[PDB]
RNA sequence: UCUCUUACUUUUAACCAGUGAAAUUGACCUGCCCGUGAAGAGGCGGGCAUAACACAGCAAGACGAGAAGACCCUAUGGAGCU
RNA sequence: ACUGAACUCCUCACACCCAAUUGGACCAAUCUAUCACCCUAUAGAAGAACUAAUGUUAGUAUAAGUAACAUGAAAACAUUCU
RNA sequence: GCUAAACCUAGCCCCAAACCCCCACCUUACUACCAAACCUUAGCCAAACCAUUUACAUAAAGUAUAGGCGAUAGAAAUUGGGCGCAAUAGAUAUAGUACCGCAAGGGAAAGAUGAAAAAACCAAGCAUAAUAUAGCAAGGACUAACCCCUAUACCUUCUGCAUAAUGAAUUAACUAGAAAUAACUUUGCAAGGAGAGCCAAAGCUAAGACCCCCGAAACCAGACGAGCUACCUAAGAACAGCUAAGAGCACACCCGUCUAUGUAGCAAAAUAGUGGGAAGAUUUAUAGGUAGAGGCGACAAACCUACCGAGCCUGGUGAUAGCUGGUUGUCCAAGAUAGAAUCUUAGUUCAACUUUAAAUUUGCCCACAGAACCAAAUCCCCUU
């Protein structure tokens, strides 16, 4: 036994990642682990994209549909989504054909329409979902959060720019984000 | 360091038991060449360069270092606000209850050195009192020194001690050198 | 010494939902200290390594090798144990998916040679390790045909690109 | 043994981190690790005066290339383009050459009107009056 | 190495620099003893520039911790969701400040 | 240590060895330099420039006679009885503003330091200690304190 | 040289040092030459007149006997009628 | 492998201790107690270093000249081996001269 | 014995089954030619050759393995003898 | 004319390519003092760091499943035969 | 996933204190009983050989003295519990046991559950999972493992090593810089410093900081060995048959000529065939004797417990080695070749060169002029 603990604890946390790479742990959510505060990640979720919200409109914009039905399950032992996220989809539609009609207006109306389903389908929105932390504040009941319900929280963001800023810096935010995809 | 004696030791290839022949010759087998069985080399064998004997590590400081080092450590205690100064190390009750309650009442530290001037006259109810106590410390005044005067948070001296320090530090300051240690007979010295 | 085989046999996974297949089951066994190599057994061990349990008792009854009579007392006692213990309806409905052979703790004696001189001899002993998988067989890998061979190098020109440069 | 070494464990595997996709008992065994290790990082900076010479070598090669393709030799182009005060590198000319080949095509049109330029005013001894791509733009 | 050590080809997260720059940090998280000499230069960095920092960037949202330990931890998420965590161990409040900005 | 000689053995020949020839320090005849060194008489010098400081400043009290035991208590001189000190010489050194009446009692005094304390009124003699004796006239305390 | 003794535990002295040199209290080694009382008939009197002198040693041949010898003999030592008096302190250096 | 896979016992150190809270007392016993004791008079240990320092040949030097009269018989044999070879290592081996 | 060797038997052998050592060993993914070079190269230079793998022989090479060359010379190293 | 270096220029950064030797700046781990309290800080100390001694001891390889080793036959396993 | 790994307390080291402990057994020890001890240590080693010689409280003092006056040796008067180890460590120790040797003597290894048994992850090595042209095993790379391009393992020793020079299978653990005066750095105090002794013409006190590991053949002292063998003593034994006396042929026996096998062997000297003697100066069982400055010897300088130009063991002994090998974290900086002495040329001392720190003022390059009589250049040299 060589005395001492220095060598012992070192080894101790490398015993640790390698019990991490056999064995890794299954993926819990960002709200369930250390340095959080929900509050504090929307209003830096605003400042982040240079633009300003209306605090409390963004924040009924990341609760979901699922989410209230298992927040009623555990209380046996809010509005919903679907408002904000139905005008922000039904507006990116009309917004981003106006983008594609005006740079290209040789093409059909056959391939905008396949070219908007491209830019809002579940490929690009969750993709640009993911690293713009719109699921780190998304309220869902499963993890890792679905794309159809990823998705749907992704628009009501754009639809909550709506009513925060008006159509010309929403209409910046999907030149941004989704014309660039 | 001039307390320590530190009695490690280590068998060196001599005092090591056995080991007295070669245990094959220098050149017949394709063997390493080798002495003794008891070579620094060998499971078992002596040491090269361990620790040997008790070894003492004393040595003296000039007393007029000494003597600063005391001066040092007591305006280090005064300008730090640690240094508290009483008439007398004499309590009302001896349980340790009243006298830890009076240092945090008083915002001093968790550790008090409180130092009387002489050891065999000093009170009884603050000898009960701290005796019980771990970071609250009687010395004499004979017994301080600059270790005990860091460890401890506050020290806490008396009116006697205050003139104790300034007799013997004082006399350190504007001395001659010594003819003859000063424990033997001077004129005018004890 | 660690004896991790005997414990996978232990493993309870959780009961199954009726929207997924059925879990097949595994029986790991095992015979320690076998007086035989380690590697005088791998080419019994190899030979087993596929094939059902029925063959691979037909293949062992007629090898001339000593770990033959031992590794078909082996496959004999986990047979058993997979209607007896493991829950297997059928005897017939397993086969061999991994068959190793560890080295085992072994003792040392002396072999003395032709003058003062002498040698370590070891006394070898070993281990088998089996598991049989509840089913049928897999087929084995039938060589690529010239068709797989040509999508591969046809694959590998489309996959290149310019080199060193935008 | 009053402190002997702890930790070296860690001092190891400093090493055998960067030996793990070796060969042999180079992957696993220190002593032989450590020759290779060192020889691997060696190698290592050895060979960044080499990607800076087999990648001039490799952009010559294929302006030498693209450079016959029109009918020039290498030296005729880049001693061309020179002249012309046109100062693209072979980073680029080896760029233009696969990914804009008009553009090439027009570099080698300039080199080899240059050189033209270059040989009837070295027929033409004596005073005559410059080429047109031969005028040298000057600074001051 | 080269051939020891993975690769990547240069790319950026969601065409960064196309429409709009986006600040790519999420998260830091300090760690930082109250009674210990290793995070000395931490103590002086919250102190002082940390809500100088905090207001240069208001998409960064910074989580100081402030338990006992020995070694003083930044935690550095960003928005894909990669971390990187990384020790101001016995490093004075210059050498945090440019390792904060370098994160 | 080096490449592997005598130098990195560690078994270089002894200091002076000169390689083989006969070395410079047994080269050179023998001459009494230092031939009765031990049984020569050393006299501790003091200069008048150093007694009249010792006046001027309260060390050494002009107003009692001088002994060597004066000197030695306001530590004017410090001799030691072994290594050969047989007391204090008066040095001329300093004889110019020399102003002390003074009794002293020197062990060795040139003829100028005499002529310069006898001409300010003072008294000088000659005495001799052996190193017995002077070792109980310097430090006397540690005499008194051996009971002899 | 015995650098540790083994009585004591000192370093000791070699005493061929001391019956051939003589070391002033400034640093300098005083010896006399060699063959100065050899063979003195078949010499010229200039080279006789050489030999009779008290010559000062190296740099390093001090150095070499300052190892040699212990404290003891670089100390003060205030003779009585020492002709060697004068020489023990240094005037007027500019090193 | 020689590196141990539990971290071990946990050392608690008591620094408000017997020993620790009064450590250092009476280390200027001296020079604030009238000269009577020198602090080489406090320190305890063995008898030929109490209040000496010296090297390795002076420490067996020392102790066979003090204590030597009565110690063992075999531990008298391996000190006087010892200052045999260090007085050989001392004054014949080594770098500097 | 040889010119000038041949046949057979036994042991060994080789195969199968059991038991199971030793010197050795930098790492080897271990070719040939000519040149080079600490003056004789599997490894460097220029060529030539080249799917991967056992098993049996062989002894040209690995300056083959063994034994810190006994020859020789050196050491202000030993010893025997006269 | 082009090719062609670690030369030189270029963008940024610079204490960051000699043997023996010498000077200097740091430091792993340990114990001690006092802190610290998922593993540290400032100091004091010392059996304080091993890719090499035909090193020592233990494990395990290679040569190697190699060299080598063993039981007369039949049978009712009573017996008989060679 | 096998092999394995890990563990902490057995015990120990250093001090302080206190001065320790029924029966049978010197004959063949463990056996009931019958006619005289005292006598210098030597030698390695140091002296670079060797021959006189060489160490076995503080202070005076490394002083007086001694000495191939040289390596070195050296007084006296006088003065007065743990900044230890924790199963390769610490004792050799679980034990002076097992084992080894005729004997003296040498001398090991190792264990780990839990409150109660009356209850995983990590070395080498393998397996999972053999291999695809090409070459120090990698690197630059690459869409891509290889293919392409580049690259003569490491240590040591050297004028110079890929070298076909040394060492190394590999893993784990262990395994190698110990100190002086003087200087320097940093304090204290200062013509004084220092807790007596000592130094002092800025000194003095205290601290910090520099000096390795393994290895001979030997030499000496004291034991232990003549169960092998050399010779002797005592008292024994053996030698068929055939021909006619250290006779012949020939067994048993003893010896070992020659060949072959064997060469880590059956055997640390043997087997198979052949051969020499075999009633003698023979062979042999048993017990005794002679012992290492010696014994013994039909002299082979043979033999004396497997190695005898002088046994073996322990001790001096950590012998000594100018000779070989080894000399372990990181990074930076300066850094190569005149010579002289030497029982010396395998080494060392001094110089030269090198390094650091300090003080100062010139250094290098050089122009006229100048340097002897019987070629290239240099020396000297202000300017620059
Ligand atoms: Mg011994
Ligand atoms: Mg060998
Ligand atoms: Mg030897
Ligand atoms: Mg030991
Ligand atoms: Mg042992
Ligand atoms: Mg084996
Ligand atoms: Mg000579
Ligand atoms: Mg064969
Ligand atoms: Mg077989
Ligand atoms: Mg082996
Ligand atoms: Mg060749
Ligand atoms: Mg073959
Ligand atoms: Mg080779
Ligand atoms: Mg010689
Ligand atoms: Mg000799
Ligand atoms: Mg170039
Ligand atoms: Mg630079
Ligand atoms: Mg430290
Ligand atoms: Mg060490
Ligand atoms: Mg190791
Ligand atoms: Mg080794
Ligand atoms: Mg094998
Ligand atoms: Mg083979
Ligand atoms: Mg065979
Ligand atoms: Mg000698
Ligand atoms: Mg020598
Ligand atoms: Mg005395
Ligand atoms: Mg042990
Ligand atoms: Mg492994
Ligand atoms: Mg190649
Ligand atoms: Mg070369
Ligand atoms: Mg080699
Ligand atoms: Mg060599
Ligand atoms: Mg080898
Ligand atoms: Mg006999
Ligand atoms: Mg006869
Ligand atoms: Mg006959
Ligand atoms: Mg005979
Ligand atoms: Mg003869
Ligand atoms: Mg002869
Ligand atoms: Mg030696
Ligand atoms: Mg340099
Ligand atoms: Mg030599
Ligand atoms: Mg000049």
């Amino acid at each position: 036994v060589k005395k001492g603990f220095r060598a012992a604890f070192r080894f101790q946390k490398e015993l640790e990642r390698q019990r991490l790479l056999r064995c890794p742990p299954p993926p819990v959510r960002r709200s369930e682990k250390p340095n959080w505060d929900y509050h504090a990640e929307i209003q830096a979720f605003g400042h982040r994209l240079q633009e300003n919200f209306s605090l409390d409109l963004l924040k009924t914009a990341f609760v979901n549909s699922c989410y209230i039905k298992s927040e009623e399950a555990k209380r046996q032992q809010l509005k919903s989504n679907q408002e904000l996220s139905e005008q922000g989809t039904s507006f990116s539609q009309t917004c981003l054909t106006q983008f594609l009609e005006d740079e290209y207006p040789d093409m059909p109306t056959e391939g905008i329409k396949n070219l908007v389903d491209f830019l809002t389908g579940e490929e690009v929105v969750c993709h640009v979902a993911r690293n713009l932390a719109v699921e780190q504040l998304t309220l869902s009941e499963e993890f890792p959060v679905p794309p159809a319900v990823l998705q749907q929280t992704f628009f009501a963001v754009i639809g909550a720019l709506l009513q925060s800023s008006g159509p010309e810096r929403t209409a910046l935010f999907i030149r941004d984000f989704l014309i660039t995809q | 360091n001039f307390k320590r004696i530190s009695y490690a030791k280590t068998k060196t290839r001599a005092e090591v038991r056995g080991g007295g022949r070669k245990p094959w010759p220098q050149k017949g087998t394709g063997r390493a060449r080798h002495g003794s069985i008891r070579s620094p080399l060998w499971r078992g064998g002596g040491v090269a360069h361990g620790p040997r004997g008790p070894t003492s590590y004393y040595y003296m400081l000039p007393m007029k270092v000494r003597a600063l080092g005391l001066k040092v450590a007591l305006t280090v205690k005064l300008a730090q606000d640690d240094l508290h100064i009483m008439d007398s190390l004499e309590l009302p009750t001896g349980d340790p209850q009243y006298l830890t309650e009076l240092a945090h009442y008083r915002r001093w530290g968790d550790s008090v050195l409180l130092v009387d001037l002489t050891h065999e006259e000093m009170p009884q109810s603050i000898v009960e009192a701290t005796s019980r106590l771990k970071t609250f410390n009687l010395i004499p005044a004979v017994g301080l020194n600059v270790h005990s005067m860091l460890k401890h948070q506050t020290l806490v001296l008396t009116l006697p001690t205050v003139a104790f320090l300034e007799d013997k530090l004082l006399w350190q300051d504007s001395r001659y050198r010594p003819l003859y240690p000063f424990s033997l007979p001077y004129s005018d010295f004890p | 010494i660690s004896r991790k085989w005997e414990k996978k046999n232990k493993i309870v996974y959780p009961p199954q939902l009726p929207g997924e297949p059925r879990r097949p089951a595994e029986i790991y066994h095992c015979r320690r200290q076998i007086k035989y190599s380690k590697d005088k057994m791998w080419y019994l061990a190899k030979l087993i390594r596929g094939m059902s349990i029925d063959q691979a008792l037909a293949q062992l009854e007629f090898n001339d090798k000593k770990g033959a009579k031992i590794i078909k007392e082996v496959l004999l006692e986990a047979q058993d144990m997979a209607v007896r213990d493991h829950n297997v309806e059928f005897r017939s409905n397993l086969y061999i998916a991994e068959s190793t052979s560890g080295r085992g703790q072994c003792l040392k004696r002396i072999r003395y040679h032709g003058r003062g001189r002498f040698g370590i001899m070891e006394k070898v002993y070993c281990h088998y390790f089996v598991k049989l998988v509840e089913g049928p067989p897999p087929p084995p890998e039938p060589p690529k045909t010239a068709v797989a061979h040509a999508k591969e190098y046809i694959q590998q020109l489309r996959s290149r690109t310019i080199v060193h440069t935008l | 043994l009053r402190n002997r070494v702890t930790d070296r464990y860690f001092r190891i595997q400093e090493v055998l981190k960067h030996a793990r996709h070796f060969r042999g008992r180079k992957n696993r065994c220190y002593r032989l690790a450590v020759r290779t290790v060192i020889r691997a990082f060696v190698k290592c900076t050895k060979a960044r005066y080499l990607k800076k010479k087999n990648m001039r070598t490799l952009w010559i090669n294929r302006i030498t290339a693209a450079s016959q393709e029109h009918g020039l030799k290498y030296p005729a182009l880049i001693g061309n383009l020179v002249k012309c005060q046109v100062e693209l590198n072979r980073k680029v000319l080896a760029d233009l050459a696969i990914y804009e080949p008009k553009t090439f095509k027009s570099l080698a049109a300039l080199a080899s009107r240059r050189r033209h330029e270059g040989f009837a005013a070295a027929l033409g001894d004596g005073k005559e009056p410059e080429g047109i791509f031969s005028r040298v733009v000057q600074y001051h | 190495t080269a051939r020891g050590t993975p690769s990547r080809f240069l790319a950026s997260v969601l065409h960064n620099g196309l429409g709009r720059y986006v600040q790519q940090l999420q998260r830091l998280s300090f760690s930082v003893s109250r009674d210990g000499a290793s995070s000395r230069g931490a103590r002086e960095f919250v102190e002082r520039e940390v809500i100088d920092f905090a207001r240069r960037n208001p998409g960064v949202v910074i989580y100081v911790n402030s338990r006992p330990c020995c070694v003083p931890r930044v935690v550095a998420e960003y928005l894909n969701g990669a971390v990187r965590e990384e020790s101001i161990h016995c490093k004075s409040v210059e050498e945090i400040s440019t390792l904060v900005q370098k994160l | 240590r080096g490449h592997k000689g005598e130098r990195q053995r560690g078994t270089r020949p002894r200091l002076g060895f000169e390689g083989g020839q006969t070395p410079f320090y047994i080269r050179i005849p023998k001459y009494g330099f230092n031939e009765g060194h031990s049984f020569r008489r050393q006299y501790k010098p003091l200069s008048l420039n150093r007694l009249q400081y010792l006046i001027d400043l309260g060390r050494v009290d002009p107003s009692q006679p001088i002994d060597l035991t004066q000197l030695v208590n306001g530590r004017g001189v410090t001799i030691q009885p072994l290594k050969r000190d047989y007391g204090v010489q008066l040095v001329e050194e300093g004889a110019d503003t020399f102003t002390a009446k003074v009794n002293i009692e020197v062990q060795l005094a040139s003829e100028l330091a005499i002529a310069a304390i006898e001409k300010n009124g003072g008294v000088v003699t000659t005495a001799f200690y052996d190193p017995r004796s002077l070792d109980i006239v310097c430090k006397p305390v540690p005499f008194f304190l051996r009971g002899q | 040289l015995t650098y540790f003794s083994a009585r004591k535990g000192k370093r000791k002295t070699v005493k061929a040092v001391i019956d051939r040199f003589l070391r002033l209290h400034c640093g300098l080694w005083v010896r006399r030459k060699a063959g100065y009382k050899k063979k003195l008939w078949k010499k010229t009197p200039a080279r006789k007149k050489r030999l009779r002198e008290f010559v000062f040693c190296n740099k390093t041949q001090s150095k070499l006997l300052d190892k040699m010898t212990t404290s003891f003999w670089k100390r003060r030592n205030w003779y009585v009628d020492d002709p060697y008096q004068k020489y023990h302190d240094r005037t007027n250096l500019k090193v | 492998i020689g590196i141990r896979l539990t971290l071990p016992p946990p050392k608690v150190v008591d620094r408000w201790n017997e020993k620790r809270a009064m450590f250092g007392v009476y280390d200027n016993i001296g020079i604030l107690g009238n000269f009577e004791k020198h602090p080489k008079e406090l320190i305890r240990g063995p008898i030929w270093l109490r209040g000496w320092k010296g090297n390795e040949l002076q420490r067996c030097i020392r102790k066979r000249k003090m204590v030597g009269s009565r110690m063992f018989a075999d531990d008298l044999h391996n000190l006087n081996k010892r200052i045999r070879y260090l007085y050989k290592h001392f004054n014949r081996h080594g770098k500097f001269r």
